RNA sequence: AAGCUGAGGCGAAGGCGUCUACCUAGAGGGUUUCUGUCGAUCAAGGGCGAGAGUAGGAGUAUCCAACAGGAUUAGAGACCCUGGUAGUUCCUACCUUAAACGAUGCCGACAGGAGUUUGUCAUUUGUUAAUGGCAGAAUCUUUGGAGAAAUCAUAGUUCUUGGGCU
RNA sequence: UUACGUGGAUAGGGGUACGGUUUUCCACCGUACCGACUAGCAGAGGGCAGUCUGGUGCCAGCAGCUGCGGUAAUUCCAGCUCUGCGAGUUUGCUCCCAUAUUGUUGCAGUUAAAACGCCCGUAGUCUGAAUUGGCCAGCAAUGGUCGUACGU
């Protein structure tokens, strides 16, 4: 059964960059593709496209090589802005890059832009 | 209530560390090793508490109150210069510059006592005053405005009596 | 994987958590209480009146006989060997005496070459033997 | 009269046609010879028997003992060395394991919070692994001193760390291991890609084509 | 990597691969640098070269052939070759 | 139930080989049939479960725990030899264990080539074949990663630590 | 060979007054006069400073652990030197860290201890995609345009 999707599909992006190739094929979903959007903010991807099958979907990525990891951690574990500088020690490698993609209020946004918008939420994962 | 002033090292017997201990016990004339650890657990207060500073936002009001009064606290006892006064500079410091200043020292440097262990003879024996207020306390720690004002208690220094 | 993860799953991870501290030792021995039956009952030391003088000798490979007084306690009227360390001291030690009886330092078990026994004497007749074995106190 | 080189890369060296390691690095030459290390860096790179131990091959008589040694290079600025040695005297073992570490040689460095002056720390997490052993080196805030195991630490030192954290797992007593894996862990601080090392620059002339006719003629 | 008051930082910077886009180490002594003569049209060497690079994992798999394939006719070094046809 | 009989097939595992008729189950393939999330894994609880063993009938050829001789040996309660009842076969109740072993729990995704092979379909007259598709079953390798090592396309994607349950 | 008869200084421990102090003593804080007795405890194979000299000879004994002692003891019993910490310093038992050897973060289960013999299966935990956005000014908060879908 697929018990996650977010935490499938970032998997299989991660196998793609180790080996470094140069697209990958992913069911797809409206998280994985706002999760894909934006890693693509910060330019660690290329460019893809969200094709149609009326049905639950496919993704095409356009890697660029410059992307270590794809985490997906679960369950969803909330999380509070005065709480939250404990997940970036804990998850993330070093301090001076890598992002943490939460689902704040707003929408799903990294650590960087949720601090700014001052609203936490639930977390969906990193990359680095 | 009370506290832990000094805290005891992790292991008793390595060299390297030993080694480095005397030669900060030498130069600064000092009685035990306990008395470096002390100075070493004063250091990691400031420290701990800087960290953690550091850790918050760059705009969060727990960080603009505490940094400015830590760094008022630091400029007073004459360790951070004002080139050096920016939050980060505190993480470094070294027992080696809050050694300096205490008063044992400070005499020192004035040169009245004429030697590390004169300067502990002298505020020992009740000779030497901060602002007409004799200090028999050989680690006063010294306050840079205050520094000025170390000198001769009276007694046998300016008294002359044997 | 290999444990439960779900968000609403902490019974089973409270639960399963409770069973597997009975596979420790040190949860086990404090727990089962299961210490009561001891002859020291607990106590790091304990006291009480000499029996006699016996001989106990080490293992193997170490060839020596160790010299270990019985020593019945006061508090439960048991009887248990005692070790009596440093030369002389079982000379010092004298017959139907008073001593404190403490333990082997090794937190239970059986220490060094010597089995059975594990109990030394620090006092006697309100003393110390490193006192005695020294020599700046003295008995009567 | 000195050692002679042997081989291309003595070669340029004498000459003096390449100045500085950074330019065999990049360019990632294979250092065949010791006596272009103590001529590049030929100052303040120290020797440090790491340590000694015995070890013992079974024979129809009985037992011919061998001496298994370390030694580690290091110079303060952001380099390390390491190998290790067998013989039958003690001497051969610790001036062969000297030469070992010269031939096998550059540690990247940055910043903990913000980026202040001058780098004293690993860029970011990373573990070496070497058999049983695991290292793990952590970045760490500025004035901390470093904490490791004081055979690890003898050979961070070197490295030139200023402050650093660490994490170690496994069978650690097994200390050919245990330096190896920290030697290893250094290794992987220029494998990990990082933001900052995006872009292109233009790719460096390869010393050996830019000076192919002092070579020969 | 940036001092951030100015200036650059660290010693050396590692090359990048052209196929896979990884960082060349100091150690992997598998890596390699190639020089590709370019030509005037009539073939006629200019005097100017294009260096091609590949990391020691690319060479390892097999697969650095076909890099030079796709890498030389995007340079504009071919004709043909990349891209079909099989039957 | 020999030979055919194999790193071949089927079965949830234990296990299943002559041929004929009989009742019965299902995996895989194909499907521009239908429903629409009905599912995954599981304390209790329920069934199936080699061989030995037990109870009661029906058999009793072969082989055979025990037992009886004969050899050998210092002794031989054994190995070797000659005989031998219980069991070995069928039916009705039980028992519920094995190195019950891939010593590898179940469902889900992705990551590398190579040629074998079983079932079945597709486009071709290379039609008991060629190439390709799903589903099995193994294998090889100068491939990557893992591991203490032996080794393993899973024992990989794990201090670059979090798909779900036991 | 800079620590192993001199040269002088400066204390407080202590003593005796008086002034403070407190309900009263003590002790403290002052002021003046008297002045040439103050360090142990634990060790010196390795973990973690002697291959000194003397006595002992698997005996006495040490030793958390590994080990030492059988007449050459770098571990015993003594002396001398040296080391640690220092008005402190060993020794028992309980207890946390060391320990990712209790694992939420965070272990392990082919062979080291560890996958129910198999299938069904309830409690339990877990449960594919889909629902108001696009476009421009961005540094965000937001503000315009495209869509008018016209209930209370």
């Amino acid at each position: 059964v697929r018990t996650s999707v977010l935490a499938d599909a970032l998997k299989a992006i991660t196998n793609a960059e180790r080996r470094g190739m140069r697209q990958v094929l992913i069911p797809s979903s409206k998280v994985i593709i706002a999760f894909l959007k934006v890693m693509a903010s910060r330019n660690y991807i290329g460019d893809f496209e969200v094709i149609d099958d009326h049905r639950s979907g496919k993704i095409v990525i356009n890697l660029l090589g410059r992307l270590n990891k794809c985490v997906a951690i679960c369950p969803r574990f909330d999380v509070g802005l005065g709480d939250l500088e404990m997940w970036q020690a804990k998850l993330l490698p070093s301090r001076q890059f890598g992002y943490v993609v939460l689902s704040t209020d707003k929408g799903i946004m990294d650590h960087e832009e949720a601090r700014k918008h001052n609203a936490g939420g639930k977390i969906l994962g990193m990359f680095f | 209530n009370f506290s832990r002033t000094f805290k005891k090292p992790m292991r008793p017997y390595e060299k390297e560390r030993m080694h480095k201990e005397l030669q900060v016990v030498g130069e600064y004339g000092l009685k035990n090793k306990r008395e470096i650890w002390r100075v070493s657990y004063t250091l990691s207060k400031i420290r701990h508490a800087a960290r953690e500073l550091l850790t918050l936002p760059e705009n969060d009001s727990k960080r603009i109150f505490e940094g400015a009064a830590l760094l008022r606290r630091l400029t007073k006892l004459g360790v951070l210069d004002e080139s050096k006064q920016k939050l980060d500079y505190v993480l470094s410091l070294t027992v080696n510059d809050l050694m300096d200043r205490r008063l044992q020292t400070q005499v020192h440097k004035r040169a009245l006592a004429n030697s590390v262990h004169h300067a502990r003879t002298l505020v020992s024996h009740r000779h030497i005053s901060v602002e007409n207020q004799l200090v028999n306390q050989p680690a006063f720690l010294v306050w840079k405005e205050s520094e000025k004002n170390i000198k001769y208690a009276d007694t046998s220094v300016m008294t002359t009596e044997k | 994987k290999s444990k439960a993860c779900g968000r609403l799953a902490a019974r089973k991870l409270r639960l399963a958590h409770k069973s597997n501290l009975w596979a420790s030792n040190a949860y086990r021995r404090s727990l089962g209480t299961s210490i009561y039956k001891t002859p020291l009952e607990g106590t790091s030391m304990a006291s009480g009146i000499v029996v006699g003088k016996v001989a106990v000798e080490a293992k193997q490979p170490n060839s020596a006989i160790r010299k270990a007084v019985r020593v019945q306690l006061k508090k439960n009227s048991k009887v248990v060997t005692a070790f009596v360390p440093r030369d002389g001291s079982l000379r010092l030690i004298d017959d139907n005496d008073r001593v404190l009886i403490a333990g082997m330092g090794r937190s239970g078990r059986s220490v060094g070459d010597l089995p059975g026994c594990r109990f030394k004497v620090i006092k006697v007749a309100g003393f110390s033997l490193l006192a005695l074995w020294l020599g700046k106190k003295e008995k009567p | 009269g000195g050692w002679q080189p042997r081989t291309k890369l003595g070669r340029l060296v004498k000459s003096g046609k390449i100045k500085s390691i950074e330019e065999i690095f990049y360019h990632a030459i294979p250092i065949k010879e010791a006596e272009i290390v103590e001529h590049l860096l030929g100052e303040d790179l120290k020797d440090e028997i790491m340590k000694i131990m015995p070890v013992q091959k079974q024979t129809r008589a009985g037992q011919r003992t061998r001496f298994k040694a370390i030694a580690a290079v290091g110079d303060g600025k952001g380099h390390i060395g390491l190998g290790i040695k067998t013989a039958a005297e003690v001497a051969n073992a610790i001036k062969g394991a000297t030469i070992y570490a010269k031939l096998s040689i550059p540690v990247r460095r940055g910043y903990w919070g913000n980026k202040i002056g001058l780098p004293h720390t690993v860029p970011n997490t990373v573990t070496g692994k070497c058999g049983s052993i695991r290292m793990r080196l952590i970045p760490a805030p500025r004035g901390s001193g470093i904490v490791a195991g004081t055979a690890a630490k003898k050979l961070l030192t070197m490295a030139g760390f200023e402050d650093l954290f660490t994490s170690s797992l496994g069978h650690t007593k097994t200390t050919f291991n245990f330096l190896v894996a920290t030697y290893k862990a250094m290794e992987e601080t220029f494998k990990f890609l990082t933001p900052d090392q995006w872009e292109d620059r233009a790719f460096e002339e390869h010393p050996f084509v830019k000076n192919s006719d002092w070579l020969h003629g | 990597m940036q001092n951030d008051a100015g200036e650059i930082v660290d010693m050396l910077i590692p090359r990048k691969c052209m196929a896979t886009d990884r960082l060349i180490p100091p150690h992997d002594h598998a890596s390699v640098q190639i020089q590709i003569a370019k030509v005037n049209d009539d073939g006629l060497p200019t005097g100017e070269f294009e260096t091609v690079v590949f990391s020691g994992y690319v060479r390892a798999l097999g697969e650095s052939d076909y890099a030079l394939n796709r890498i030389a006719t995007e340079k504009g070094l071919l004709t043909g070759v990349y891209r079909n046809e099989a039957h």
